[PDB]
């Protein structure tokens, strides 16, 4: 099973700096050996054999190269250890013992397993021991997608590995908004071509004024031209350079791993579009294509290791309750106990619910058939029973559970079932819990209640399309259409009622001409009535398809149907770009949590594009990855982390090294936040510089890829930088070089906090629904600048927070010897901004600053300090800590600053404007409403305690007026807005 | 409210010994996987010294033979202290298994309580 800790030994976090180690020899001799804990194995091997030459049976010994290591990990799994460059210290071992074994099966498959399972937090051979088909039908029929995906990673072999290993970092559109373009002059861009020439690897630029709509291969063939313009070549041989070599050269960022290897515009390539926005100097590298496709190796992937129909029983729901095998209450307070059943469709019940009779605790048996009124041929493909053990002192749930009615090969459920309860979750008041977790729990070590299914004439499966068709093929005013239009505009968590329901089922054929009306139609069918269900598989079957954001609401769980899942999937397989799939990544993985069964398309789908994309497969591995605690999604997560890690490539050889720096990390941390919790900065500091001095440290956190972005190469350690931050939890402050040949160009530092304790999920969602609005706003032509820093949760509270470079609180620029005034800001700017640059600072702060209180406003973010909002060197503001009737907020100080110094900044024009982006950016926001609001509804199924409801999502449904009218909410904000240091320590008076 | 204040201490008891417990039940997992690779060593010395007890039996060289169990002597002593550090852990899963159903006892009689409650309040 997963590990607890990210200890050196079970139960303790660090091994002493020598350890005896017993060694258990192939002649069956125990000898105890004093080791280094930094030792290789390599080093233990040899002293061993050397140390064995002493003891009984010596001479039976063959050559140390001949032998392996084996011990038991924390894991509870025996270890084979290959790889003998491992240290002692980094073996996850339980005990500290090692066995010596001659190598058994095939180095290569064990290896992988090996490389596999420590990535996914979990051996493989947990998974071959899992008896379910189920399990083991995913785990095979998963390999098609992998054989699939790697078979597209090779057709046009050079090319397409190096696509997907450096996918083209570009934004959605190639279209520019004007406000970008007149930033560029005559619509052309001055781009810095650099090259490494030989011999001593010197550096040669050639500045290029090119067109923006210029595709790489055009920058090159403008560069040779600059090259060969000396050369005293003829107009013939000169255009035959280009021709021959216009595409021997490839493109990449300078100071990082972004390269531009496929026919986009240049201000297309997002690294491009943010120079032109910023008037910085594009720095660019160019490259031999032979020299990158060096680099890449990989593509090694191997492959591992009668009937009855459902509405031809003519019979109404029956489900026999058994026996519950114990229950703990407290006799005394609760005398009697029921098994309370109801029949699901995702979270609306298909019938009334049915109880059992009062038992006494003492004897949970009820050995009685439930009768539900419903008929066999009504229920649903996704049809659930949806049980609980309730008490009796005044009705209360005291172990919950739900099992689907028809399994993965459509087959009706039927037979005795032992169903392993849930405990309660805190909080849940109600009877049942059909938002839950349907099956039983995986701790057999929990309530089990025993069940009986009917059992028909022989074996009972839902039935084919072509029979659902036959079916279903079987059994307008102009006030009518305004009124499917009313309905169509309206919000996911606008109320439909039954009226309205009935309204748009009797207009179900229409419907298909307003298209974006099926989440509102699939809401009014009857799910309990086949003669409803057949009618809406075949408007389904050819509805036109819809924009990917709007059939993602398709993929959370108001709609358990498969049909209308198959169909969102769809529209996602052909509409859905790289771009935007990058963008909704976090809400895709948890709506695959609301799946009923293991291998379905949108896993599938899910799948292929991340062993297509190694950006995409990044993300997807630590989404899935960061879940591996919680039990109710680790075999899920678990079995599709297997599949992935078996198709990604050399891209799992990096992930292994990222996990094992986390992996030192988390120890270190637990190290500061247990033992050494109550000592002093000064000597958790001198602890903190010992401990990462050592060389397995030095080792594991030197020279590996940023989780956060990999582009982002993390080279040697900057140790006088590193420190404990202040802070409690302590959060280290991580600084390391940038290994690029061009580092200078980009950034030389790379900083990172790492924060072990606090929840990352909240910042996390923020930071990407501050993307998404950033994008809306700069997509429609507003200009409104935020900061969606880099930030990734990695496990339980445990996650990376990306070091914004040139920044500073509010808070810290007051304290710059500590006398502010409302000006101190101002004041601040001006003074590392003068000149000409000053204006250029002030509209910066303004368009940032606007973006920011409109977005807090919309999402209801408050506890806002001069502490938690900060200012880049440049004039940009931002905001950070997003762990959580919140009005409209801009201090003096922010007035003052947009206002470039006044005295009345409410009567300027400067604040005029900045109202004006204002209400332009909120109403882009209300125009967009139904994105946010299916983006936080996505995010019920995970297990985000500030997103359980439907209730909770409401907040944005005010703060954007949805109910009211445009006017009516441009009035509402205009009013909000208008509402709008002495003892800054505390705040008293 | 009152009784909220507690309950939602409870559950704080209710989780962390959760938590311990599937610990403490992997913990004896690696023990018995400890345990299995021992006894395998074992098999594997009776294998080995067959022939070199023989020889040494066979020419009176009772020292290199109480050699052989001198350290085969070290290594049955071990499994015991293995197998007695299991049965210890055992015995403490034991009483938190029984700590983690009386918490639960307390927590059964509580929330049918808060219930009524919140819908009087
Ligand atoms: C250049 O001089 C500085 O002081 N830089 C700096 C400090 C802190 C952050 C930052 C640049 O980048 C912005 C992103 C960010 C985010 C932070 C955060 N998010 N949640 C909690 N914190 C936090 C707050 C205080 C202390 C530590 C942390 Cl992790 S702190 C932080």
């Amino acid at each position: 099973p997963p590990r607890p800790s990210s200890g050196e030994l079970w139960g303790i976090h660090l091994m002493p700096p020598r350890i005896l180690v017993e060694c258990l020899l192939p002649n069956g001799m125990i000898v105890t050996l004093e080791c280094l804990r930094e030792a290789t194995l390599i080093t233990i091997k040899h002293e061993l054999f050397k140390e064995a030459r002493k003891y009984p049976l010596h001479q039976l010994l063959q050559d140390e190269s001949s032998y392996i290591f084996v011990s038991v990990t924390q894991e509870a799994e025996r270890e084979e250890f290959f790889d003998e460059t491992r240290r002692l210290c980094d073996l996850r071992l339980f005990q500290p013992f090692l066995k010596v074994i001659e190598p058994v099966g095939n180095r290569e498959e064990k290896i992988l397993n090996r490389e596999i399972g420590f990535a996914i937090g979990m051996p493989v051979c947990e998974f071959d021991m899992v008896k379910d088909p189920e399990v083991q039908d995913f785990r095979r029929n998963i390999l098609n997608v992998c054989k699939e995906a790697v078979d597209l990673r090779d057709l046009n072999s050079p090319h397409s590995r190096a696509m997907y290993v450096y996918p083209p970092n570009v934004e959605s559109s190639p279209e520019l908004p004007k406000h970008i373009y007149n930033k560029l002059d005559k619509g052309q861009i001055i781009v810095v071509i650099w090259v490494i020439v030989s011999p001593n690897n010197d550096k040669q630029k050639y500045t290029l004024k090119i067109n923006h709509d210029c595709v790489p291969e055009q920058v090159i063939a403008e560069a040779i031209r600059k090259k060969t313009r000396s050369m005293l070549l003829s107009s013939e041989q000169l255009k035959l350079c280009v021709l021959e070599y216009q595409g021997k050269y490839i493109l990449k960022v300078c100071g990082c791993d972004e390269y531009f290897l496929e026919k986009y515009p240049l201000s297309q390539y997002k690294y491009i579009r943010s120079c032109i926005m910023l008037g910085r100097m594009p720095n660019l590298m160019l490259m031999a294509k032979e020299s990158l496709y060096s680099q890449l190796p990989m593509d090694c992937f191997t492959m591992p290791s009668s009937t009855k129909s459902l509405w031809v029983i003519n019979s109404a729901l029956r489900i026999k309750i058994l026996c519950a095998t114990y229950v703990n209450v407290n006799i005394r307070d609760i005398d009697k106990i029921y098994v309370r059943t109801g029949i699901y469709h995702g979270g609306e019940p298909l019938c009334d619910n049915v109880n059992t009779q009062r038992v006494p605790c003492s004897n949970p048996r009820w050995n009685e058939w439930l009768n539900y009124d419903i008929y066999i041929p009504d229920l649903p493909r996704a049809a659930r029973l949806c049980l609980s053990i309730c008490s009796v002192k005044e009705h209360c749930p005291l172990a919950w559970g739900n099992i689907n009615l028809f399994d993965y090969t459509d087959t009706l459920v039927s037979g005795k079932m032992a169903l392993n309860l849930w405990p309660v979750p805190h909080g849940l008041e109600d009877l049942l819990n059909p938002i839950g977790v349907t099956g039983s729990n995986p701790n057999k070590e929990t309530p089990c209640l025993e069940l009986e299914f009917d059992w028909f004439s022989s074996v009972v499966k839902f039935p084919d399309m072509s029979v659902i068709e036959e079916h279903a093929n079987w059994s307008l005013r102009e006030n009518d259409k305004e009124q499917l239009k009313a309905i169509s505009t309206r919000d996911p968590l606008s109320e439909i009622t039954e009226q309205e329901k009935d309204f748009l089922w009797s207009h179900r054929h229409y419907c298909v001409t307003i298209p974006e009306i099926l989440p509102k139609l699939l809401l009014s069918v009857k799910w309990n009535s086949r003669d409803e269900v057949a009618q809406m598989y075949c408007l389904v079957k050819d509805w036109p398809p819809i924009k990917p954001e709007q059939a993602m609401e398709l993929l959370d769980c108001n709609y358990p149907d498969p049909m209308v899942r198959g169909f969102a999937v769809r529209c996602l397989e052909k509409y859905l770009t790289d771009d935007k799939l990058s963008q909704y990544l976090i809400q895709l993985v948890q709506v695959l949590k609301y799946e009923q069964y293991l291998d379905n398309l949108l896993v599938r789908f899910l799948l292929k594009k991340a062993l297509t994309n190694q950006r995409i497969g990044h993300f997807f591995f630590w989404h899935l990855k960061s879940e591996m605690h919680n039990k109710t999604v680790s075999q899920r997560f678990g079995l599709l982390l297997e599949s992935y890690c078996r198709a990604c490539g050399m891209y799992l050889k990096h992930l292994n090294r990222q996990v094992e720096a986390m992996e030192k990390l988390i120890n270190l941390t637990d190290i500061l936040k247990q033992e050494k919790k109550d000592e002093t900065q000064k000597v958790q500091m001198k602890f903190l510089v010992e401990q990462m001095r050592r060389p397995d440290f030095m080792d594991a956190l030197q020279g590996f890829l940023s989780p956060l972005n990999p582009a982002h190469q993390l080279g040697n350690l900057r140790l006088e930088e590193c420190r404990i931050m202040s802070s409690a939890k302590r959060p280290l402050w991580l600084n390391w070089e940038n290994p690029d040949i061009m580092s200078e160009l980009l950034f030389q530092n790379n900083e990172i906090i790492f924060k072990n304790g606090d929840d990352l999920r909240q910042d996390m969602l923020t930071l990407q629904i501050i993307r998404i609005m950033e994008n809306i706003w700069q997509n429609q032509g507003l200009d409104l600048r935020m900061l969606p820093y880099g930030c990734l949760s990695i496990g339980d509270c445990v996650g990376l927070i990306e070091v914004v470079r040139n920044s500073h609180t509010i808070m810290q620029i007051q304290c710059k010897a500590l006398q502010f005034n409302s000006h101190t800001l101002h004041q601040w700017l001006k003074d590392k901004n003068k000149g000409e640059i000053y204006d250029a600072a002030i509209d910066l702060f303004t368009r940032s600053c606007a973006g920011y209180c409109v977005a807090t406003f919309i999402l209801g973010i408050g506890d806002r300090h001069n502490s938690n909002i900060m200012v880049k060197d440049d004039g940009q503001l931002f905001h950070i800590d997003f762990g959580h009737r919140v009005p409209f907020v801009l201090t003096q100080d922010f007035l003052i600053v947009i206002s470039k110094g006044a005295q009345e900044c409410t009567k300027t024009r400067e604040f005029e404007r900045f109202q004006e982006m204002c209400y332009k950016a909120y109403l882009a926001i209300r125009q967009h409403a139904n994105l946010f609001i299916n983006l936080f509804s996505m995010m019920l199924g995970s297990g985000m305690p500030e997103l359980q409801s439907f209730d909770d999502i409401a907040y944005i449904r005010k703060t954007l007026a949805l109910d009211k009218t445009e006017q009516e909410a441009l009035e509402y904000f205009m009013k909000q807005m208008n509402d709008a240091k002495m003892d800054w320590i505390f705040h008293t008076i | 409210q009152e009784k909220s204040r507690e309950y939602d201490r409870l559950y704080e008891d209710y989780t962390r010994t959760s938590q311990e417990i599937q610990m403490k039940r992997t913990a004896i997992e690696a023990f018995n996987e400890t345990i299995k690779i021992f006894e395998e060593q074992c098999q594997t010395q009776e294998r080995y010294s067959k022939e070199y007890i023989e020889k040494f039996k066979r020419e009176g060289n009772e020292t290199e033979i109480q050699r052989i169990m001198h350290n085969y002597e070290k290594l049955k002593s071990r499994i015991s202290e293995i197998v007695d550090s299991r049965r210890r852990l055992e015995e403490d899963l034991k009483k938190q298994a029984a700590e983690y159903r009386e918490i639960d006892k307390r927590m059964n009689s509580i929330k049918p309580d808060l219930i009524q409650l919140r819908k009087t309040r």
